[PDB]
RNA sequence: UCAACUUCAUG
């Protein structure tokens, strides 16, 4: 049944326990943004990392 | 690691119903029969107590760090 | 051009559960009705935790979750009892919260099962629903947890903690004449319990005028609230968000003349 | 613009210090390039 | 500060600048021990 | 708040 409406869903879904596991990639250790931070000394270029 | 307080999908309180399970299943009971008699009925349910891994017994084997 | 008269007949009342039936009613109206009794009835539940000791296995915020998820009477007070934000005393006070205490430590040799029952609460009204227990931790010889937590008024649109109810099974149309659900292969789809077709009917033959009426509802109690009256608080919290967005609406249609 | 001599190496350019900076640690330490090992091996061999 | 032991589980007081060697144990290995600061944690 | 190197993962 639409958990929004109520209304039955016309096409009948499969659904049942399924193991599932949590991967260690997570989005906040993924999240980055930059600007104007910390520079080489060689290149003078914006850090890497 | 502990027995889950309330079943994930429904939120009936499963947290209470770990001790009795194993003590049913130390009678004679099946793993089906004793989730019967302690109430689960739906899969959702019946998927905690069947699927639950105790470890806490494991980590009580270590001595406490301040006695 | 006017709202229709509803009708209820309650099958089963029974501590954990009321099955009733409501005819006369809109798909919408009804499942607005069993949505708030899954998100929008007010509950009291632990929010608020400070534990002076835990040296027992689990991290403090494991314990501080396992006590949110605690169930705890709520059938009277929290009617009575206003939100924190509501109540104009800063942090916490009897009128907008409840304050429980956990002073456990093993010194026998045996493992200290910990369980809700070791909850003390300031006011008798709320208690975790002890009158086996829910188990919060196991201490082993020489661990011992010491907390003091607050517990305050919410749903379950917040916090899943605030859930009042275990399952709402809501069913329409038992024997499918809507064809809400078409079934590939009708014959192999078992009957409902409500359905009143012979063995023979797979389903209903196909109503062209009908509509969705005489809804099938089993409200489970998670214990905090009598299932009775997660309804009966149901029905009046969504009465009272729409007497809210009325005045609202007339405010805004003033200010617009 | 270049001439044939002026392939041969008799001056030896050294770059700045901009080109072979000095890496330092903690103040402790200031470990150097390896332009300026190498540099520092070519005067110890001129001067021999 | 005080630091408790790793292996006895006694708390020994040990100034800065001192070796870290629990008394009577002689265990290397001490933990800081848990803070007077309370911290508040919602149980969400 | 350095730099080289390696290895391991992500597409
Ligand atoms: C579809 O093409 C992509 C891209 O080409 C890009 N990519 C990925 N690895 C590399 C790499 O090593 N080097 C370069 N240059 N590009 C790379 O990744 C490719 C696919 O790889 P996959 O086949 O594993 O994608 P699934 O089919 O596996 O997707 P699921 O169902 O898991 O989501
Ligand atoms: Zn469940
Ligand atoms: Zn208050
Ligand atoms: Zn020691």
């Amino acid at each position: 049944y639409n958990g929004f409406t109520g209304r039955k869903i016309t096409s009948q879904i499969f659904i049942g326990p399924t193991y599932y596991q949590r991967l260690k990639h997570m989005v906040d250790d993924k999240i980055h943004s930059r600007a104007r931070g910390p520079i080489q000394i060689l290149n003078r270029q914006p850090m890497e990392g | 690691m502990i027995i889950p307080v309330r079943c994930f999908t429904c939120g009936k309180i499963v947290g209470n119903k770990w001790e009795a399970y194993l003590g049913l299943l130390q009678a004679e009971y099946t793993e089906g029969d004793a989730l019967d008699a302690l109430g689960l009925k739906r899969y959702c349910c019946r998927r905690m107590l069947l699927a639950h891994v105790d470890l806490i017994e494991k980590l009580l084997n270590y001595a406490p760090l301040e006695k | 051009p006017y709202a229709n008269q509803p009708t209820v007949r309650i099958t089963e009342l029974t501590d954990e559960n009321v099955k009733f039936i409501i005819e006369n009613t809109d798909l919408a109206v009804a499942n607005s009705i069993r949505r708030v009794f899954i998100a929008e009835v007010p509950i009291i539940a632990i929010d608020w935790v400070q534990i002076d000791a835990n040296s027992s296995v689990l991290h403090d915020e494991f314990i501080a979750h396992r006590l949110g998820l605690i169930p705890l009477t709520s059938d009277d007070i929290v009617d009575k009892l206003q939100y924190s934000r509501d109540c104009t005393c800063e942090e916490f006070c009897p009128e907008c919260s409840v304050e429980f205490t956990l002073d456990v430590r093993c010194n026998e040799d045996q493992t200290r099962h910990v369980t809700s029952r070791d909850l003390i609460s300031n006011s008798p009204r709320v208690i975790p629903v002890t009158s086996d227990d829910i188990l919060i931790v196991k201490l082993r010889k020489g661990q011992e947890l010491r907390l003091r937590a607050y517990a305050k008024k919410g749903f379950g649109k917040e916090h899943a903690k605030w859930n009042p109810t275990a399952g709402v099974a809501f069913e329409y149309d038992p024997d499918n004449a809507l064809r809400h659900t078409v079934y590939p292969k009708p014959e192999e789809w078992p009957k409902s319990e409500y359905s009143e077709l012979d063995e023979d009917e797979s389903q209903a033959p196909y109503d062209p005028n009908g509509k969705p009426e005489r809804f099938y509802y089993n409200v489970e109690s998670c214990g905090s609230l009598r299932p009775e009256t997660i309804v009966l608080s149901a029905l009046s919290g969504l009465k009272k968000k729409l007497s809210d967005l009325q005045t609202q609406l007339s405010h805004e249609i003033q200010s617009d003349v | 613009y270049a001439r044939p001599e002026w392939m041969i190496v008799t001056v030896l350019p050294v770059p700045p210090l901009s080109v072979r900076p000095a890496v330092v640690m903690q103040g402790s330490a200031r470990n150097q390039d390896d332009l300026t090992h190498k540099l520092a091996d070519i005067v110890k061999i001129n001067n021999q | 500060m005080i630091y408790i032991c790793g292996e006895c589980h006694t708390e020994n007081e040990i100034k800065s600048r001192d070796p870290i060697r629990c008394r009577e144990c002689g265990y290397r290995i001490m933990y800081k021990k848990r803070t007077k600061r309370l911290v508040v944690f919602d149980a969400r």
